[PDB]
């Protein structure tokens, strides 16, 4: 059973913080009972232009904020 | 020094003399000659300060104290 | 002397299950066939697979190792894991009683 515990002594050694996290995680929903699929990082950038000049050409997976008028008058 | 402390024990109070000589020398490593240091009874956590500041100059300092405790293990050591 | 050469209960090892915190460095150790429950770890109170109520009653073979501290976290754990490392010997294996002042919270008592 050496070669078995050397595999998993270089495995866990080569393990990075995210699986690191990953794992603690997952640990923790299947001691509580969840399970542990759907667990499964934004490389976005965002900011909000106010009142941009109308010639402003849009983007994808852009968000206008509307002053939308009063539905009940 | 006061671990272990015998206040009718000629040797015990000696070692104050000895220390207060090696004080007198500008020793860092004045406490080093009480019995319950010296016999590993007690440590101090400045010696965790005083590593960090070794390695300032020793950056593998902190890296071997940690083989040394077993903290870190990399395969092979 | 030989001259240097100039050239060339049973328990299973395996690593902690439940690490306590990120960055806890895994140590293969001694470990128990299956996690013990949380009443077995004491020895103040009998449970049902045991009704001792101090070391004595537990007959250990070996000398044991008391420590004194105010409350049971990660650095208990890191006291704990080298004395249970797969390369001490399981024969001279020291029982370890944490004599604390407060009650240890299910986290620590899960990771040990
Ligand atoms: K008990
Ligand atoms: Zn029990």
């Amino acid at each position: 059973a050496a070669e078995w515990i050397s595999q998993q002594r270089l495995s866990l050694y080569r393990r990075s913080e995210r699986q690191e996290l990953s794992e603690l995680v997952k640990n923790r929903m299947k001691h509580l009972g969840l399970p542990t699929t759907g667990y499964d990082h934004q490389n976005t950038l965002s900011y909000v232009l106010i009142n941009p000049p109308p010639d402003t050409r849009l983007e994808p997976s852009d968000i206008v904020y509307l002053i939308r008028s009063d539905p009940l008058a | 020094r006061f671990m272990q402390f015998r206040a009718k024990d000629s040797y015990s109070l000696a070692l104050s003399k000895l220390e207060k000589r090696e004080r007198e020398n500008g020793s860092n490593l004045a406490f080093m000659f009480r019995l319950p240091f010296a016999a590993g009874r007690v440590f101090s956590i400045s010696m965790l300060d005083t590593l960090l500041y070794q390695s300032f100059v020793k950056d593998y300092m902190i890296t071997i104290t940690r083989l040394l405790l077993g903290l870190d293990t990399t395969p092979g050591s | 002397i030989a001259p240097v050469l100039e050239l060339a209960v049973e328990y299973v090892k395996g690593y902690p299950p439940n690490s306590p915190y990120i960055g806890s460095s895994p140590t293969l150790c001694h470990l128990l066939p299956v996690k013990a429950p949380f009443c077995c770890l004491r020895l103040d109170k009998g449970c049902k697979h045991n009704s001792y109520e101090d070391a004595k009653a537990y007959g250990f073979k070996n000398k044991l190792i008391i420590v004194s501290a105010e409350t049971a976290g990660n650095g208990l754990y890191n006291f704990i894991v080298p004395l249970r490392a797969y390369y001490r010997s399981r024969k001279e294996l020291n029982p370890i009683v944490l004599l604390l002042d407060n009650k240890p919270d299910h986290h620590f008592l899960e990771a040990i």
